[PDB]
């Protein structure tokens, strides 16, 4: 709903607190290429491996979004206000973007 | 100087005294003034509240800051807190400036 010239996103990276909740927001630029050409693969392990460590699966050309570590969501500092001042926390609800999107 | 704030109208002073109590006069006038009392002290309860208005900090800082910490290792005495005898002490003069803030 832009074209080629707009932006469709803004960067916002700030951390809010209003005391009984915080709201953190992480922007970041990634970069998507295209896995093992456009392909579904079977994968297993191979000979040799242990009965402990074979396995069986698929490959999948698509890509994928992990936000689950901490520090992705929090600085140091603001994980520092959290973990001093709280005896505890949980999250409430999240908003996920992707925007300004580049295919080359 | 010593630091806190400078008041034009500080806090007033609440000043106290235990009225005197004379002991016998004599049976016959004297216009000499009273020396004999009798001996007397008051005890009771002191409450004062303190209303304190805050700023609070707006730091967009990375890394973390100093904070006023306790120490973890073991000590026989805790630090602000009664000894064996029940004699309150304070170990370290504390200051209020830990935050940091840019000129």
């Amino acid at each position: 709903a832009d074209g080629v010239g707009n932006s469709s996103g803004n960067w916002h990276c700030d951390s809010q607190w209003l005391g009984d909740r915080v709201i953190t927001t992480s922007t970041r630029t990634w970069a998507l290429p295209t896995y093992n050409n456009h392909l579904y693969k079977q994968i297993s392990s191979q000979s040799g491996a242990t009965n402990d460590n074979h396995y069986f699966g698929y490959s999948t050309p698509w890509g994928y979004f992990d936000f689950n570590r901490f520090h992705c969501h929090f600085s140091p500092r603001d994980w520092q206000r959290l973990i001093n001042n709280n005896w505890g926390f949980r999250p409430k609800r999240l908003n996920f973007k992707l925007f300004n999107i580049q295919v080359k | 100087l010593m630091g806190g704030f400078g008041l034009k109208h500080p806090p007033p002073q609440i000043m106290i005294k235990n009225t005197p109590v004379p002991a016998n006069p004599p049976t016959n006038f004297s216009a000499a003034k009273f020396a004999s009392f009798i001996t007397q002290y008051s005890t009771g309860q002191v409450s004062v509240e303190i209303e304190w208005e805050l700023q609070k900090e707006n730091s967009k800082r990375w890394n973390p800051e100093i904070q006023y910490t306790s120490n973890y290792n073991k000590s026989v005495n805790v630090d602000f807190t009664v000894d064996t005898n029940g004699v309150y002490s304070e170990p370290r003069p504390i200051g209020t400036r830990y935050l940091t803030r840019n000129l």
